[PDB]
């Protein structure tokens, strides 16, 4: 439990710090 | 095109003969020439891809 | 140093032992002319070919540097084949480490010359790059992925040429390093000689005996290179590479550089994709097997009449394959090429080892 | 490998002349040619045959190729 | 760390974003007479119609 | 003059070490470039495909590309022709060459904006200050025709007239288009244009820090472990007497 | 092994001895990232800059490889200056052969980094290439001819960029070979240590003691490199190189890469062309004189307080020169730069040798 | 390239001035025509291969800079080709 | 250079413990800090002065440059 957990946890922290700013966060407003 | 023993095609690199359907008939090639996706249009043309 | 001066050397080695130094000279010549060509060459597909014509037409003496590099590549192979031939005939391959490094050197020079031929981006350049890289597509399941990875796309294009310039630039220097290891291993044993018998009881100093012979050899090599460069620069080349690459059209009589013809004939002789590529690879890699196929109680072929006949039959056969590689895939060449291909492997894998055993019995041991 | 540590040799005498006391091409032709003939005659039976075979296969194959392309009246 | 670094460099040799920018191709069938094989450049590869 | 006025530091949402760009702001910034700056400034290194997954969907970017006409060809007759733009096309250049650009701007050359934020000290702080900093010349300063006074431009005399103002454009999301808002958004878009790898390097940075936070203390412990043999050794000198 | 494992090493060397390995790592890092950049870079003046933006925008991870190469160059110099400083302070220069090869290495890396900076063809690229090559025009009678020969024309142009790519490509490998010789000479004596006293009575195996310290160091170097690459990739760079080369306009605040600033300040301090170029050359070559200027009876500065003060004055002075090199040629910077330049040479040629003699008398020898 | 090979410098300068070549852009950003000069390369009859084919019934006249090196037979081939046109043999029918 | 051929040493005894029998960070702070302070006080008089000089020249020079470009220094 390293690369998976490490990568997901870090991505989670990153996305949390940048909540609402990333494309994946606003994408729904423009998108089958 | 039009070379080889089947009126189709002849590959000069190592002697592969294909027919007018692009099917391999003689030589070292293992498969028939590939067929891509395509659709014909309302302007007589064809759109490949 | 202990690479020259007081290095003990056999008193009886012949001119066939001159090719090692000639190879070092070919490598230095290729590196020098190459570096000077790289000072003017541009690897963009839109400018590659033009930059080469610029070298030959407007760069001072650019033409002589360019043709010395092209023909130098040819002299490199003539020397390589003579060097390997000497090794086989005299049983020099029993120096396993030196020999195996030698096999790696042969493969690396082939790869280097291939990539170099791609740089001017002429028709032979583009189709050679297409065909040779696709040899990897014969690898089950990942072959296609490997090819596109090497190309840097779905076809030979800009990304391919730029990386080939980079690979061609550096590989020769790697070859130089490997060559030095080739020599370090050889110095541990010293050289073999025509009789195949140990020469420890009759060694002479490398200098002045072989330093002068090496110089004479170097002069002859230079004579041969310049006769080509100054009187027949395109003799060993292909007219089709004087035409810019056209990705929509493969020349109807396309054929490989002369030094690749025998291998081309072998691959063409097999009407199966994977089978031809495997035969191609084995045609070279079989060299690494030679030491294991040695059955004779004697090292050299000097005292082995039957082995000699078979050896020359193998040379005549490679000449046969070279000729066939240059002919169209038509009768009767298809059959001759297949027989020649079979004989190549039959000679090395069966006939020579067998003759060695026969010769042993004739001498009662 | 170094002189002085190669191998063991006993009872062998070697005589040599300075290069300045001798000819560099002694009997170059009166002996050179005869020895070359000896060496040639000594190997030709081992070397030549395979190439004579190549030559034959080449001429036969080339001529066969030519003949094969000439109109076969049908 | 090493696995990540190595795969990034290896990845750099794969097709760059501009190469994957592709797109279809429209062909005019009338311009091609009966019996003619016409070659078109579609993705650095020949496309026969 | 040779006097200098350096831009202050604005609290951009992407200023922080682990702070990403605000993609809605990038989207609005693109609109500013498209509607306003593009008439004079090129952006040679950005293509419609680059916008996909950053500030527009693929369908939206394709639609944006189809808004323009780009030259292509030659055709079967050897003629060049016009076609709707597509994802692979780079943003249209307002001029065929810099000479024409200068000829259309009183001799001044509007630079390509692809890297403007990285090509200027101060980055977006400078661009924002410049865009929102035009004012009347101070007493005693007289500018030759075609030049405008801007305290943030070196020398203070710039060949670009104030490019933005209230309502210079209408945003797709209704955001009030005040001058400062427009500048803030175009500067954010320009940051992305000059450094598209921006968000990814910071994400990788976080992982690098977490990995070093782990590995460094461990390797240091390995170092201390091995060296302890030497660090605690004792010596004695016992010469015969 | 005879480059690691059982190599005897002083028991007391400090972290200042870690820079040799960090330099090896920087060189490998540069060669690897460099080779990958060369796989996409084209040296035609019309496409150079564009190919670099292509690497950073469309090549997978091209941006990290590019910025690791750029910042790697900076880390290389930080390590070079720390390495040289360690040598000066501890008297390591008494290993004359190792030290002199060291000087050659410093000069070769500077030349390599200079040419590399020219490749992206930005404004700094073009003017740096212009100014640095013109240093040769200071040579009497043939200077100008040498410059034009190097340029391949009457000005920096196409021919220049193409040959610089070729030189930049190969020089790093020559540096690698020279570095190996640097180490072969060092192994003959073994390492110096902080006390400057022979450590033969207290040696420990290189492995595991320094192999683990070297790894720890490597990790810290990588941390520093990636902090720059991932959090501040342009921090140590110049914004002006993000603008394509314009042969008709030299940026008004043009300045050298940070690691060249001290030398730039020295050259700028002399209002004479030949004088400045000579001072520039001497600012580096004076390193080769240091061994001859050693007056102290002790090797290291560890036990020499006066020498220490002067040493740190020399470091503070280089910092002063670095600062000045980054300021405009205006008062009061002009005078400070001239005083700093004079002090640099005064410290090395007069003050330090004199302090050594004073220290000797104080110890009664 | 003709200078010192088959024409004097003055003659070559005159040969170059016989053609009008595009240059620029000028200060208005416009391309313009000017007399050719020694540094100019021989004018291309077509702007692109597509146009060349369009003007030659689909056939593409190749660039002749290297034709002699790009063909087996060299000048023997080119000479034979140029002086070898004849009427088709019996049974052979050539398209327009 | 090889162990066994380095130099001559007589009458010296060395005692050592396996790394597993000891602490890797013995008195890391209770002693580490005090020694660091000792080493710092021990060199600061040789190291710091030149940099204090740099600092002074820098601030004076920078401020001097500023004042020089103004109307009323
Ligand atoms: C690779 C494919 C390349 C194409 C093949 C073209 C080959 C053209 C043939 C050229 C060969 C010319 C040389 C003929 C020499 C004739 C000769 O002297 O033979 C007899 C002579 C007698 O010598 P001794 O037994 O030691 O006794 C001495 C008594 N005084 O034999 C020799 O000199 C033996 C030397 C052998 C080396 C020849 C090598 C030729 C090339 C072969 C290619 C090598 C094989 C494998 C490479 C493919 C991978
Ligand atoms: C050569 C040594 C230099 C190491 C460079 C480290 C590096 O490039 O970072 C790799 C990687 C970062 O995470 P990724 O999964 O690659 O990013 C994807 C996020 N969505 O891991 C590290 O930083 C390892 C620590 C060093
Ligand atoms: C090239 C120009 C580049 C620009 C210059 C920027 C310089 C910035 C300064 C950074 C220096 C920080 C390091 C300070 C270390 C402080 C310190 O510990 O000093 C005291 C300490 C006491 O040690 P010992 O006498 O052995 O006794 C041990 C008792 N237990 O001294 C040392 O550590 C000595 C180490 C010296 C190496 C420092 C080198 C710094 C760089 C200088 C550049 C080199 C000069 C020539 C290059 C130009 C050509
Ligand atoms: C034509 C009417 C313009 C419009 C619309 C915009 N700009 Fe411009 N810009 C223009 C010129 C002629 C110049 C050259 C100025 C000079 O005297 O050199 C510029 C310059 C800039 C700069 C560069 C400033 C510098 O530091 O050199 C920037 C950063 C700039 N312009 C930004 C910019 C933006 C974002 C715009 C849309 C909001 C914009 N410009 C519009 C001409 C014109
Ligand atoms: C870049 C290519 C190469 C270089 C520079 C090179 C160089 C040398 C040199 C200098 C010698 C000593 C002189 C001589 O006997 O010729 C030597 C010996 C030898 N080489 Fe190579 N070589 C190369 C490639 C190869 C290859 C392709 C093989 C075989 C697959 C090989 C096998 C050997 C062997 C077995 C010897 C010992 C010869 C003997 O003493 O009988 N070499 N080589
Ligand atoms: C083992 C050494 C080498 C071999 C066998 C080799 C072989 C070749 C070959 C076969 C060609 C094509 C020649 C042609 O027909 O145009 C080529 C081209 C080229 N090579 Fe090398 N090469 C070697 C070393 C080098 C080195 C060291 C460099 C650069 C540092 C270099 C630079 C070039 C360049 C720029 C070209 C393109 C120009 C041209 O086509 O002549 N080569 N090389
Ligand atoms: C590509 C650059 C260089 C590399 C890879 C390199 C590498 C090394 C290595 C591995 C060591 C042993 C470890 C150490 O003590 O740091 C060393 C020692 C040394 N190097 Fe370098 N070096 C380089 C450049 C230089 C320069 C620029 C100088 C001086 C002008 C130099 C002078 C020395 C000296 C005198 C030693 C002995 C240090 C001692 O034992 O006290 N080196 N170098
Ligand atoms: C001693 C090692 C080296 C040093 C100090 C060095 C330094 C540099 C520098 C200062 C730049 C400019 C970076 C920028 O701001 O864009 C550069 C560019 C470049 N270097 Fe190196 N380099 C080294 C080795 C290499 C090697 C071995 C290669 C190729 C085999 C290489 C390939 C390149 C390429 C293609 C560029 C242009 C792309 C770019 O600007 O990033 N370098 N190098
Ligand atoms: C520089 C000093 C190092 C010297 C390196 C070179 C070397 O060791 O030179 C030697 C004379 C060597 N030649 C021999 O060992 C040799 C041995 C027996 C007979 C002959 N000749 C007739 O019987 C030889 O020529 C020979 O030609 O090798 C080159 C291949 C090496 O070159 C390389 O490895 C590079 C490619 C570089
Ligand atoms: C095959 C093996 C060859 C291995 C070559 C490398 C080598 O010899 O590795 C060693 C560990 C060497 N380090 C030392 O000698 C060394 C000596 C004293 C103290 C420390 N460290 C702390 O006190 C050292 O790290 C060191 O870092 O050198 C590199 C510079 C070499 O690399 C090169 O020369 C190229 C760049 C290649
Ligand atoms: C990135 C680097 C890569 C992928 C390098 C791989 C190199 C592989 C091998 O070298 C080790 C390879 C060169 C070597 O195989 C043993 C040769 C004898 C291959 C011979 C060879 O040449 C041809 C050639 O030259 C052509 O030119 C116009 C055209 C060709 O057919 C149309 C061929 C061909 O059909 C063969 C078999
Ligand atoms: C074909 C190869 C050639 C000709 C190589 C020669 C290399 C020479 C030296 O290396 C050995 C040299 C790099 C080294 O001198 C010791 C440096 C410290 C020179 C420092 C240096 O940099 C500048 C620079 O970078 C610039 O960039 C934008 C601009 C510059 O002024 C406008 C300079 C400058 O005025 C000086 C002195
Ligand atoms: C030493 C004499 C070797 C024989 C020269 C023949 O050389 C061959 O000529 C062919 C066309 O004739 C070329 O297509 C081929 O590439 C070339 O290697
Ligand atoms: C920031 C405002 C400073 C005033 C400088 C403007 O100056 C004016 O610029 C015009 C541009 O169309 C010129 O046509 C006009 O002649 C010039 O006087
Ligand atoms: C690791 C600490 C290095 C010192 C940080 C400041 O670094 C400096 O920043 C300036 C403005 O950004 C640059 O123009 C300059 O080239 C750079 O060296
Ligand atoms: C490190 C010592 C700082 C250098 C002080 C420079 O001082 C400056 O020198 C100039 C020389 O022309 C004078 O004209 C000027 O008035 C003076 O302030
Ligand atoms: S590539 Fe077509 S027959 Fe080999």
């Amino acid at each position: 439990f390293f690369e998976r957990a490490f990568d997901q946890g870090a991505d989670a922290i990153y996305e949390h710090i940048n909540e609402g700013k990333l494309w994946k966060h606003i994408k729904h407003k423009y998108e089958k | 095109a039009n070379a080889g023993d089947f009126g189709g095609y002849y590959c000069p690199c190592h002697g592969s003969h294909y027919d007018a359907s692009g099917r391999i008939r003689k030589g070292p090639a293992p498969l028939n020439l590939e067929v891509p996706s395509y659709e014909f249009t309302s302007d007589d043309m064809v759109i490949v891809g | 140093n202990n690479a020259f001066i007081d290095l003990p050397a056999p008193s009886n080695i012949s001119s066939w032992w001159n090719f090692g130094s000639l190879l070092g000279i070919c490598l230095i010549l290729q590196i020098l002319t190459g570096l000077f060509l790289a000072m003017h060459y541009t690897s963009d597909t839109t400018t590659a070919f033009s930059s080469v014509t610029h070298i030959c037409r407007d760069v001072n003496y650019g033409w002589i540097i360019r043709y010395m590099h092209a023909n130098g590549a040819s002299m490199f192979f003539i020397c390589l084949y003579m060097h390997v031939g000497r090794g086989l005939y005299y049983g020099s391959y029993t120096f396993l480490e030196t020999w195996n490094i030698g096999v790696i050197l042969l493969l690396t020079v082939m790869a280097t010359a291939f990539m170099g031929y791609v740089l001017p981006w002429g028709q032979m350049s583009f189709w050679g790059a297409t065909v040779i890289t696709n040899l990897l597509s014969a690898i089950p399941y990942i072959g296609t992925n490997l090819v596109e990875w090497i190309w840097g796309g779905f076809s030979v294009d800009k990304a391919t040429l730029t990386r080939f310039f980079a690979f061609h630039f550096i590989l020769p220097f790697i070859i130089m390093a490997i060559a030095m290891v080739h020599l370090l291993f050889l110095h541990e044993t010293g050289s073999n000689n025509p009789t195949g018998i140990s020469s420890d009881v009759d060694k002479i100093p490398f200098h002045p005996y072989y330093t002068i012979k090496d110089i004479l050899g170097a002069l002859l090599l230079i004579l041969a290179l310049m006769l080509l460069v100054l009187f027949a620069p395109d003799l060993l080349g292909d007219p089709d590479n004087y035409t810019p690459a056209n990705p929509l059209n493969t020349p109807p009589h396309i054929k490989p550089e002369w030094y690749f013809l025998f291998a081309y004939a072998i691959l063409r002789s097999i009407p199966n994709k994977l089978g031809g590529v495997l035969a191609l690879a084995f045609s070279i890699l079989i060299l690494a097997l030679i030491p294991l196929l040695h059955t004779s109680k004697q090292r050299s072929m000097m005292f082995r009449p039957l082995s000699q006949c078979l050896f020359w039959a193998l040379v005549a056969d490679l000449l046969t394959l070279t000729w066939i590689g240059g002919q169209p895939v038509e009768h009767p060449y298809i059959t001759i090429g297949q027989l020649a291909s079979v004989l190549y492997f039959l000679l090395i894998l069966v006939l020579m080892p067998t003759a060695g055993t026969i010769e042993n019995k004739l001498l009662k041991w | 490998r170094q002189f002085g540590h190669l191998t063991r040799v006993r009872h062998v005498i070697t005589y040599s002349l300075s290069p300045f006391e001798q000819r560099a091409f002694p009997h170059y032709f009166s002996k050179g040619i005869p020895n070359v003939l000896r060496r040639t005659r000594a190997c030709i039976l081992r070397v030549a045959p395979p190439f004579v075979a190549f030559y034959l296969v080449y001429t036969w194959g080339t001529q066969e190729f030519e003949k094969s392309k000439r109109k076969n009246p049908a | 760390a090493a696995k990540n670094v190595v795969s990034q460099f290896v990845s750099s040799m794969s097709a760059s974003a501009d190469v994957l920018a592709m797109s279809k191709i429209e062909i005019k069938l009338s311009d091609i007479p009966e019996g003619k094989n016409m070659a078109f450049k579609w993705r650095g590869k020949p496309l026969f119609v | 003059s040779d006097l200098e006025l350096h831009p202050p530091s604005y609290p951009w949402s992407h200023r922080g070490l682990l702070s990403s760009l605000d993609h809605t702001s990038i989207r609005r910034g693109f609109q500013v470039y498209k509607q306003v700056c593009s008439s004079c400034h090129s952006m040679d290194y950005v293509a419609y495909r680059h916008l996909v997954g950053v500030c527009y969907t693929e369908d939206e970017a394709k639609a944006l590309a189809e808004e323009v006409e780009v030259q292509d060809g030659p055709n079967e007759d050897g003629e060049m022709f016009m076609r709707p733009g597509k994802l692979s096309d780079y943003f249209p250049k307002p001029y065929p060459n810099p000479e024409a650009a200068r000829a259309a701007n009183n001799g001044a050359l509007p630079p390509d904006l692809s890297y403007i934020v990285r090509a200027r000290h101060g980055g977006e702080d400078y661009v924002f200050s410049l865009l929102t900093g035009y004012c009347e010349p101070p007493t005693g300063v007289s500018l030759r025709e075609g030049l405008y006074f801007n305290p943030y431009f070196p020398g203070q005399a710039i060949g670009m007239a104030p490019p933005i103002y209230n309502e210079v454009l209408e945003f797709d999301d209704g955001t009030p288009a005040t001058m400062s808002q427009v500048a803030k958004d175009v500067c954010t878009f320009l940051r992305w244009a000059a450094e598209p790898e921006h968000d990814h390097r910071k994400r990788m940075g976080l992982k690098m820090l977490l990995m070093m936070g782990l590995l460094l203390p461990l390797v240091y412990a390995m170092k201390r472990h091995k060296w302890s043999v030497l660090k605690s050794r004792k010596l004695a000198y016992r010469p015969p007497k």
